């Protein structure tokens, strides 16, 4: 069967600043089949309110979805995503880099 | 701006957990207005867009009968399909299917489109006549068969040129203080020395709608698309998107790359430099 890896962007939706309430987004995109395991993470936990998209594709039939929360930025809190698919031998943690 | 209609449907078996899944999506150019997931509790075609939210009883009585007609469709399309194929009832797989409908400046008639996959391979589409059908494998030849005697292009082209249009226009003007916009893009590039003999330099478009963007990167003018390491376009969560496109370089030859940003928002092609 064709299969297709995630690509995963996790990223804020404004500049961050500490102590300054954000949000968080995970977007995968460009994955097949469609089951697919997408959670945020602060400092290694589940963050347990996110929120995705509706399940959507491209024009060339790969699937995303947004994942997303608010969150507050600081000196020392870690975000990251965690993802697993079919095409990923284990689940692929990305982190959170704000100075990008 | 062009605008677009569209709707995605994705249905996915899983033999012993359940019927099918069903997911159905609209969107109008890049902005989302309804969904229906057959896992949900509603049952309901629900709306995503405040601009839809106005829509009278008539409108979610109708689309949740055509979607929920169209997840039975495709229910039944998963079966011929495997038997087609001659796979096994066990194994989990998904149908696809897009259509609608583009338009111009003008909000006339551009293009149509209708469309399937399966397991996520190109399985039967309309071409761009809207009369005939490209099949490349036998599974779907035998589909262009039926839907040749059946006349099945002859319905779906009267709605992508007629209704597709009415409702992209009806929905673009309740909606166009987000869908008649343009966001030009806030521009940047940032530094990063990966080492003591390299750096990342990346090239940042900001708050930008629509979604169509170009980044490119040069060297003394020369394109760098080749080493150029260029991100999906991506949703910001607020209605604007995000792009960027980084080269590692090596230290101290920052002034020789520019990075060159084309967007609608953009009165003129924007070039950044190192300076
Ligand atoms: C959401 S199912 C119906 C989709 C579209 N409005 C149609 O008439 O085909
Ligand atoms: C790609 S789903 C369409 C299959 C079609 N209904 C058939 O019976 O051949
Ligand atoms: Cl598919």
């Amino acid at each position: 069967m064709i299969q297709r890896t995630p690509k995963i962007q996790v990223y804020s939706r404004h500049p961050a600043e500490n102590g300054k309430s954000n949000f968080l987004n995970c977007y995968v995109s460009g994955f097949h089949p469609s089951d697919i395991e997408v959670d945020l993470l602060k400092n290694g936990e589940r963050i347990e309110k996110v929120e995705h998209s509706d399940l959507s594709f491209s024009k060339d039939w790969s699937f995303y979805l947004l994942y997303y929360t608010e969150f507050t930025p600081t000196e020392k809190d870690e975000y990251a995503c965690r993802v697993n698919h079919v095409t990923l031998s284990q689940p692929k943690i990305v982190k959170w880099d704000r100075d990008m | 701006g062009s605008h677009s209609m569209r709707y995605f449907f994705t249905s996915v078996s899983r033999p012993g957990r359940g019927e099918p899944r069903f997911i159905a999506v609209g969107y109008v150019d890049d902005t989302q207005f309804v969904r229906f997931d057959s896992d949900a509790a509603s049952q309901r075609m629900e709306p995503r867009a405040p601009w839809i939210e106005q829509e009278g009883p008539e409108y979610w009585d109708g689309e949740t009968r055509k979607v929920k007609a169209h997840s039975q469709t495709h229910r039944v399309d998963l079966g011929t399909l495997r038997g087609c194929y001659n796979q096994s009832e066990a194994g989990s797989h998904t149908v696809q299917r897009m259509y609608g409908c583009d338009v111009g400046s003008d909000w006339r008639f551009l293009r149509g489109y209708h469309q399937y996959a399966y397991d996520g391979k190109d399985y039967i589409a309309l071409k761009e006549d809207l009369r005939s059908w490209t099949a490349a494998d036998m599974c779907a030849q035998t589909t262009k068969h039926k839907w040749e005697a059946a006349h099945v292009a002859e319905q779906l082209r009267a709605y992508l040129e007629g209704t597709c249009v009415e409702w992209l226009r009806r929905y673009l003007e309740n909606g166009k203080e987000t869908l008649q916009r343009t966001d030009a893009p806030k521009t940047h590039m940032t530094h990063h020395a990966v080492s003591d003999h390299e750096a990342t330099l990346r090239c940042w478009a900001l708050s930008f709608y629509p979604a169509e963007i170009t980044l490119t990167w040069q060297r003394d003018g020369e394109d760098q698309t080749q080493d150029t390491e260029l991100v999906e376009t991506r949703p910001a969560g607020d209605g604007t998107f995000q792009k960027w496109v980084a080269v590692v370089v090596p230290s101290g030859q920052e002034q020789r790359y520019t990075c060159h940003v084309q967007h609608e928002g953009l009165p003129k092609p924007l070039t950044l430099r190192w300076e």
